[PDB]
């Protein structure tokens, strides 16, 4: 009683049960790097201007 | 002009003066240690953008 597949059949995507659980690391990856902290709050004028040399601007 | 107009016409040039030099100490202790150790805004040359990477199933397991 073996029904040969038809075109296409046996290159589908299927599913498959299993118990085995997925693996939590499985490229065995470090802690990452913190991030750099985040710079947040009002924007503000910049304080008495650019303050390049004798510019009050 | 009165005495007591530039006298405090002084005082309020003094304040500005003053609050800009305490900054640009400021500003070149900042730098110089965001340079150093890479942890803030400025010197933050870029890495490889990680949405670059595809996670797709390849043609062969071991990746
Ligand atoms: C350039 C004029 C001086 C000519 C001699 C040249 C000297 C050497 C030049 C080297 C650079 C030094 C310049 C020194 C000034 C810069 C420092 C400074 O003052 O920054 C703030 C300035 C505005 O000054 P502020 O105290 O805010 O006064 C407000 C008054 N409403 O904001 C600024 O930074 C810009 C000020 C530049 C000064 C000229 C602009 C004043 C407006 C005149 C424009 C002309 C209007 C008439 C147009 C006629 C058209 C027919």
């Amino acid at each position: 009683g073996w029904v040969r597949p038809d075109l296409g059949d046996l290159s589908k995507v299927t599913k498959v049960k299993t118990d085995r659980p997925l693996p939590e690391n499985p490229y065995h990856s470090r802690a990452r790097p913190e991030p750099n902290p985040e710079v947040e709050g009002d924007l503000k004028p910049a304080r008495h201007g650019s303050r390049l040399f004798f510019w009050t601007m | 002009d009165g005495p007591e107009k530039n006298y405090e016409r002084t005082m309020a040039i003094l304040q500005i003066e003053a609050e800009k030099a305490e900054l640009r100490l400021k500003e070149l202790e900042v730098r110089r240690l965001m340079r150093a150790r890479g942890d803030g805004p400025w010197f933050h040359y870029p890495t490889i953008d990680k949405e670059l990477i595809d996670h797709s199933p390849k043609a062969t397991p071991d990746n």
